[PDB]
RNA sequence: GUUACUAAACAGGCCAGGCCGACAAGAAAAAAAAAAAAAAAAAAA
RNA sequence: UUCGUUGACUGUGUUUACCACGGGGAAUUAGAACAGAAUAUCAAGAAAAA
RNA sequence: CUUCUUGGCGUAACGUUGUGUAGUUAAA
């Protein structure tokens, strides 16, 4: 067919053109995950294609599935890592480093996982606030 | 003589197991297919000659040769190949300790073999070349200074001396020698392979124009015709547009019917991938 | 809100 | 075996010098120390004494800063000593140290250019008790936690609420410190207006190496398009001094390959950020500083290569993906480099995310940008990620996927809250395969796969 | 530059760096030689063992002349960690 | 890095063309992207000596006395050592008992540059539209060195490239500058030296080490050429 | 003769997310969820993916997340059974009219039994998640 | 959402029912190179 | 590497693809749990000033 | 920081049941 280049041109980013499908895919946010639906050039035609695109996108946009989903604990050096799925805590290890402990939402439960972070990284704040390094003993005398 | 009538040698014999006689194990699929398994054919069934001076003692003398070079030789010679196709680019120097401060590495061979975990065992047992194919390639390209001298040395008597005193700038000439008269386009085989390929040059996107001097107007101009623009484009740039017909019978229209309408096959295999050169960014 | 249980919560301990 | 430490009713803390030769010479080696004496004989009693010998009943805070001091002024970048040394003074910094006593141990630290989290937590607990600091002190410390990447929440605030009523009085070079050591930091690290005041300062106001430094911390800052005015009275004021020092300035004199280093950075971030704003409509005269200073080849002191860039490397070998590993461009430096697609993967580790933060520094940032305006596609593996994966079929699923999201040319959309499914990390049927193992279809290697 | 690299004299601390170790990967038996290995210990490849060193010096043609060869791992004095090197420092003196 | 015409030559053809082309030459040019295509020829000589390491020696001398003290050196027996060829040269120790010459500086790596009027650089050819740069440098060799010198290519692909951008008035009639591809070549130990052929453009040619080099070479061609000349401090 | 051949049987499919192949290379599921099929453009062949989800009914809505798609890699193929997917394991969803009653009975003792007997009891519903 | 099963005729023809305790199971590791030349050893690990 | 090894295990749990039935047996799931024994593979190794 | 592998191979897969041999009963 004869078309204008300005057709493949979106106005919104989370409209985008695929040209191996020749659809228009809409992204949004559900269920605390990001999915894409596409919209076939070989099922709407070519101008409704874009334009149920765009109506998807408004109604994604009233729903509010356009946000962001965030995940926060409110202890500093705790958060949540989605390439391992994992609350991932940060504190400093018996040799002095800055170390991390990954503890996995799947296996624990995402809540499990967030509570073991911090009270592991609690932990490890303690022993390292003592100030004392490997095989060390205080002992006062007065 | 140099020149005669070459007769093509019989395929060999690959081995089979004697099982599954109503199958076709000879699918073209690539190891190893999810779904399309290639059948096995065990080392011990491979058809192969009862050994004799031939096929054994022509062994045991390039081993002896390679004895007399020293195993170190050809250690250093494979060390110095691995090295070069992994330190192509300027790097960083590398020491192989956090805090010795003087020491310095040799290669990218450090970072390679640190992170394989190599066996400094594995590689003395390479480099005594325990199978077939080690000797004869040692037979063809054993001398040391072989990336700049290639199998000109395979019958030299005083080829050793590389070998034992071929150190320092002389292995930087042979390094600088092999890095120009290496092969860098791309390889065509049927062969499964594993191991990282060899590099392959990109190419230029634009050709060269040629220019003649032209006194009437006292300036260089196109060797080439003028041409119409279309045309012009369609030579540089290819057919243009998404479709065009198919290219022109260039032999006299044939006496009998054909149907050449008709597909080579039922259902056309998938497309090949471009193995060629890419381009120059 | 709740959050479904982990592979560890469904052993039998 | 142990070490005993001792607390006195006023709050000092000393251990015994045989004592603490015992425990250095068995956290260290009595071979290691001997051969570095040069000495067969040297028993566990004396290696401390040795050491100090070196370098130049009970010890102290003050004696251990003291041995830091002779390390740097002897050049002694012994990094296992250092760190043993470094332990014990973290144990005894406690309750028993003053102020200019705190500021050189973090001067020390700064020279040495070790990273210890603990020894500074340890100098921010006991700062906090002691001022309820002179503007020279206070901008060492700022600089040393600055080098430690540690952004701490109590003792900044202090240090920029004592600075406070001196910044319209500092002077221009110390204004720049003080700038660098915030441009380090970022700039969230201290109060709006604590980058204007310094930045006037500097502009009121110097060294060639206080230029540079103010336009490294410029660009830091990522404020170079909005102070174009000073960064070009910088470029000016810098490019005659660049003239008139020798050729070998650039290459023997101990400050030489740093400045060097910096200012081939500048040369490289106006180049590929700022092409048409900037740099071409820069004066001929800087232009010619600038050419000057890249004809010279740059030096590199040796480094040994981390364990997280070497696994990385192997499993690309494994993968069939053809790279280089610590590769040069320019001022800059790849951990890998990809040989026949135009993609660095960056296998970043501690030292280059603030302390216990998810956040990358600044000069990590900077790095990131220059690699991106000069055509190369950045994969960055965080150090969590790679140690909670841990193993070979994780780490290989993760290569796999993430070479496919950056180097994918079709569904461009934003690369965090990509799915992830890793194997023995997320919940799966053990037998579920992404990467089938020596399968490639038509024998393609995956630097040649088309995504 | 080139000149001091061919000139280079080796401290002994660098010596001592690039003497050569031998870890175990795993626990194992001597079927021959009878003797007992723990994994990951530390030892001198001179005395580690005999029939081991010489196929690693280059005067044997079989690798299974010490049975448990493969569980060796060859590495260089300075590329232990810290831990390692002051846990195994008495027997690498020398 | 100033071939400017002045400092170069005036009063003759040849030489003139290849470098500003005011004379335009009687064959096809071939550009790419505006700038006419050249190849260069780095001809080297490698030192005539050997030299060998201390520690080289050093260990290969005690490997030596090593093994003979330890007995666990190679066997060689007198049956595989003496049949008695006609290269046979061995006998035990008891029997016994009853600026332009090539061999100068012969312990260091020599390059042959070549004068083209005051300005010293190495042989330089410009590319006919449509023939290989192989056939460029042998008609460089022939034309411009000696009809009989054919020094070893040591491949098809240059070593490195440059690039120079002509004036605004050179410009100006059609050829915005030349790019250089270098090729380095090897002097044949045994082969005669240079004869400059009636009318070639060359003045002078010289065989100088790296030392030498930035003495008489522009340090932009010394910088365009160093990271392919081999290594010699 | 394969390359020849005509019928389609000649021509296999291939695993995809979720999917294993058995010893005469059979495509079998290994997770709870609905069934997707994709086109590898860069083989021409056919690929089998499960996206995993729990019992609940199939809503008109929801049918395009299970259509037939183009993909080069097997990279992108799990990229979009990411992107098609409903919910994750670790945060679940919201069941839209989730069953409530036990399963069918095994067939050797009935072929014909009757799914969600109003007349049975409810049933927790814990194995579809796995 | 979704096009895939399916060879009836004494129709046009196929069949060897067997191998392996392991270079044939198999962890880890490794694995087959364009043209031309050398060698005439059926040779990737 | 010329590299190990014998899971080509012993048992508890009646759930599962296909379907006249039989041979869950053209050759289906980690019935992802539980009680024993065995074999191979760990991880970490961060920080090189002026 | 849960756990890097595993109860053959087989593009002809062994003759079901029975008999015989063999295994099990401080219980079934
Ligand atoms: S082996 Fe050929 S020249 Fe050295
Ligand atoms: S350990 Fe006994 S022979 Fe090697």
């Amino acid at each position: 067919v004869s078309i204008h280049p300005s057709y493949f041109e979106s106005p919104h980013p989370f409209v985008i053109w695929e040209p191996l499908n020749e659809a228009w895919e809409v992204y949004f946010y559900e269920n605390l995950k990001k999915s894409a639906k596409p919209f076939p050039v070989k099922k709407f035609g070519i101008a409704r294609a874009k334009r149920e695109a765009l109506l998807f996108l408004e109604q994604m946009k009233l729903e509010g599935k356009l946000e962001k989903p965030t995940f926060s604990s409110g202890v500093d050096g705790v958060t949540f890592d989605q390439v391992t799925g994992s609350w991932i805590c940060r504190f400093v290890d018996e040799e002095g480093r800055c170390v991390s402990r990954g503890f996995g939402a799947d296996f624990h439960g995402f809540e499990e996982a967030r509570k073991l972070a911090i009270e592991r990284q609690a932990e490890m704040k303690k022993v390292e606030a003592s100030g004392l390094g490997p095989r060390m003993r205080l002992v006062k005398e007065k | 003589p140099f020149k005669i009538f070459k007769a093509s040698p019989p395929p060999a014999p690959t081995g089979r197991k004697p099982t599954g006689y109503r199958g076709n194990h000879w699918h073209k699929k690539v190891l190893y297919d999810p779904v399309y398994p290639t059948t096995k054919v065990p080392a011990a069934l491979v058809p192969r000659y009862p050994i004799d001076w031939r096929n054994g003692g022509r062994a045991l003398l390039i081993a002896a040769l390679s004895k007399l070079e020293g195993a170190s030789a050809l250690q250093r010679r494979i060390f110095l190949r691995e090295n070069s196709r992994e330190s192509q680019v300027p790097q960083t120097p590398l020491s192989p300790f956090q805090t010795g401060s003087s020491a310095s590495g040799g290669g990218a061979y450090l970072v390679s073999s640190l992170g394989r975990k190599r066996s400094y065992v594995g590689r003395i047992a390479v480099s005594l070349m325990p199978r077939h194919r080690q000797i004869a390639d040692y037979q063809r390209v054993g001398g040391f200074c072989s990336p700049r001298c290639f199998s000109e040395c395979s019958k030299e008597l005083r080829r050793c001396l590389c070998a034992w005193r071929c150190t320092g700038f002389h292995e930087h000439v042979v390094q600088m020698d092999g890095m120009l008269g290496e092969y860098k386009g791309e390889v065509k085989t049927e062969k499964p392979l594993f191991s990282v390929l060899r590099r392959q040059a990109r190419r230029n996107a634009d050709p060269s124009e040629g220019v003649a001097f032209c006194a009437e107007s006292a300036k260089f101009k196109s060797v080439r015709r003028a041409q119409h623009p279309a045309f012009e484009a369609f030579d540089r740039q290819g057919p243009d547009g998404p479709s065009q017909k198919p290219a022109p019978r260039k032999e006299p229209p044939l006496p009998f019917y054909s149907a050449s309408h008709v597909p080579n096959v039922p259902r056309p295999p998938p497309p090949q991938p471009y193995t060629g050169p890419l381009k120059v960014r | 809100r709740a959050f479904p249980r982990g592979c560890e919560l469904k052993d039998p301990a | 075996s142990e070490l005993v430490v001792y607390e006195r009713r006023d709050g000092k803390r000393w251990v015994h010098r045989h004592q603490l030769s015992l425990y250095l010479s068995h956290a260290v080696g009595l071979g290691y120390f001997r051969a570095q004496f040069e000495d067969s004989s040297v028993t566990p009693a004396a290696v401390f004494d040795c050491l100090s010998h070196l370098v130049r009943e009970r010890v102290t805070a003050q004696d251990l800063s003291e041995f830091m001091k002779n390390c740097v002024a002897s050049r002694y970048r012994d990094v296992d000593v250092l760190d043993v040394v470094t332990d014990v003074l973290s144990a005894l910094l406690i309750g028993s140290a003053d102020l200019p006593l705190l500021v050189d141990i973090a001067s020390s630290c700064i020279a040495l250019s070790l990273l210890r989290p603990k020894l500074f937590t340890a100098i921010a607990s006991r700062l906090l008790v002691l001022l309820p600091l002179s503007p020279r002190q206070a901008v060492r410390l700022v600089e040393s936690f600055s080098q430690q990447r540690f952004r701490h929440p109590d003792v900044l605030p202090l240090l920029f609420l004592s600075l406070s009523p001196s910044l319209p009085f500092l002077s221009p070079r110390l204004a720049c410190r003080l700038l660098h050591a915030v441009a380090g930091l970022g700039a969230c690290a201290a109060p709006a207006e604590t980058v204007q005041l310094l930045l006037s300062r500097v502009a009121s106001g110097l060294a060639l190496a206080d230029l540079t430094k103010a336009t490294h911390a410029l660009l830091l800052l990522e404020i170079e398009l909005e102070q174009k005015p000073l960064l070009e009275s910088l470029l000016t004021a810098m490019a005659p001094e660049i003239f008139d020092r020798p050729v070998e300035f650039w290459s023997s004199s101990p400050a030489g390959p740093s400045l060097h280093r910096r200012l081939l950075l500048i040369r490289t971030a106006l180049r590929h950020l700022h092409r048409d704003t900037i740099y071409n409509s820069l004066p001929t005269m800087v232009r010619q500083a600038f050419r000057r200073l890249h004809r010279i080849e740059i030096t590199s002191p040796p480094r040994s290569p981390t364990h997280f860039v070497t696994r990385m490397s192997a499993l690309l070998t494994r993968l069939r993906i053809a790279h280089f590993c610590y590769a040069i461009r320019g001022p800059l430096v790849f951990d890998v480099l990809e040989r026949d697609r135009p993609i660095v993967w960056q296998c970043n580790t501690a030292d280059r995310f603030y302390v216990n933060s998810a956040e990358k520094t600044t000069a990590v940032k900077l790095q990131e940008r220059i690699t991106q305006a000069m055509g190369l596609k950045v994969g960055n593996c965080e150090y969590w990620q790679w140690m909670k994966m841990k193993r070979k079929r994780t780490r290989l699923e993760y290569i796999r996927m993430q070479r496919y999201y950056i180097l994918k040319d079709r569904r461009q959309h934003d690369p965090d809250f990509e799915g992830w499914t890793l194997p023995l990390v997320h919940h799966m049927h053990r037998r579920n395969r992404l990467h089938y193992d020596y399968y490639f279809p038509n024998y393609t290697p995956l630097s040649r796969v088309e995504y | 530059s080139l000149a001091a690299a061919e000139q280079w004299e080796p401290s002994p601390l660098t010596l001592k760096q690039h003497q050569q170790v031998v870890v175990w990967k795993k626990d194992r038996t001597c079927i021959l030689c009878k003797k007992e290995v723990q994994g990951g210990n530390v030892e001198k490849v001179e005395t580690a063992c005999e029939k081991a060193w010489r196929f690693l010096s280059g005067y044997s043609r079989s690798a299974h002349v010490c049975p448990i060869l493969p569980q060796m791992r060859i590495l260089r004095y300075g590329e232990l960690p810290l831990r390692d090197r002051a846990k195994f420092d008495a027997k690498l003196r020398r | 890095c100033g071939p400017g015409s002045s400092r170069f030559f005036s009063g003759t053809s040849r030489r003139l063309s290849l470098f500003f082309s005011d004379p335009p030459p009687a064959y096809a040019l071939s550009l790419h992207a505006g700038y006419k295509i050249q190849a260069a020829l780095c001809v080297d000589r490698l030192p005539l000596v050997y030299r060998e390491p201390r520690y080289e020696k050093r260990w290969r001398e005690f490997k030596e006395q090593w093994e003979a003290q330890t007995k666990n050196g190679l066997t060689l027996a007198d049956e595989i050592t003496f049949m008695k060829f006609p290269f046979h040269f061995f006998e035990t120790e008891e029997a016994q008992k009853k600026l332009r010459s090539l061999e100068r500086e012969p312990e260091r790596t020599l390059y042959l540059i070549v004068r083209y009027g005051d300005s010293w650089q190495f042989p330089l050819e410009d590319r006919i539209h449509g023939q290989s740069m192989r056939s460029t440098l042998k008609r460089l060799c022939s034309e411009q060195l000696g009809s009989s010198y054919a020094p070893f290519l040591l491949g098809y692909s240059p070593f490195s490239y440059a690039k120079r951008t002509y004036p605004k008035k050179t410009k100006e009639a059609g050829i915005l500058g030349r790019k250089i591809f270098y090729y380095r070549a090897h002097h044949i130990p045994g082969s005669e030296n240079l004869k400059l052929p009636e009318g070639s453009p060359v003045s002078d040619f010289a065989w100088v080490t790296l030392q030498e080099l930035p003495a008489y070479i522009s340090p932009r061609k010394l910088a365009a050429v160093s990271a392919g000349l081999l290594l010699e401090e | 003769n394969v390359e020849t051949k005509r019928r389609n049987r000649h021509f296999k499919l291939y695993p995809g997310e979720n999917v294993k192949v058995s010893k005469v290379t059979n495509l079998v599921a290994l997770c709870h969820g609905r069934v997707k099929f994709t086109h590898d453009v860069s083989r021409d062949v056919l690929v089998v993916n499960v996206l995993p989800e729990r019992r609940e009914e199939l809503l008109r809505e929801d049918l395009w997340r299970y259509r037939t798609e183009h993909v080069r890699s097997m990279e992108e193929n799990r990229h979009i059974c990411f992107l098609r997917r409903k919910a994750v394991r670790m945060f679940g969803k919201e069941l839209v009219n989730p069953p409530t009653k036990p399963p069918l009975r095994p067939f050797y003792f009935t072929k014909y039994d009757s799914w969600e007997n109003p007349a049975l009891p409810d049933v927790p519903q814990l194995d579809d998640d796995m």
